[PDB]
């Protein structure tokens, strides 16, 4: 019926590479690339936009593409479409970025998902 | 589940020299290919 083992090859960051969070330059662990059905194409009065999956956390509030609206404000930026757009897409995440798990994605504040901790 | 990013999505990275460089979330995965 369903199966999630697309495109699951996963890269380590055995690179010494860092991504700019608010919480400085952090080491992530890894980037993950998989196959996302449907996703959120969202712009904000800031001209910036953002496509991600529907429960997808933004900033430290665990705030999800889907719980946004149209005419809400995402870390000052107001959000002025968020579309959901049903076409297969590949995506791409940051596992544990340092200790924080938020990092700059177009000038918006993401939640990096997390393989490392029980 | 998953929920991440599209590849085309910027981020601003600092390499293994210091060096600062704004990528997309895609160009990052082929950094590290």
């Amino acid at each position: 019926d369903y199966k999630d083992d697309d495109d699951k090859m996963f890269k380590l960051n055995t690179k010494n590479i860092k991504v700019l969070t608010p919480s400085g330059f952090k080491s992530f662990s890894g980037i993950q690339k998989v196959y996302k059905p449907f996703y959120h194409h969202i712009i904000f009065d800031d001209g910036s936009e953002i496509k991600c999956s529907d429960n997808h956390s933004f900033g430290k509030d665990k705030i999800k593409a889907s719980t946004i609206k149209v005419g809400d404000y995402l870390q000052g930026k107001k959000v002025l479409y968020n579309e959901i757009v049903e076409e297969g897409i590949y995506l791409y995440d940051l596992l544990n970025v340092g200790e924080d798990n938020l990092y700059y994605t177009n000038g918006i504040v993401s939640h990096a998902c997390e393989s490392r901790g029980k | 589940e998953f929920e991440a990013l599209s590849g085309d999505t910027m981020i601003e990275i600092l390499d293994d020299d210091g060096i600062i460089q704004k990528i997309s979330m895609e160009d990052l995965y082929q950094r590290l290919a």
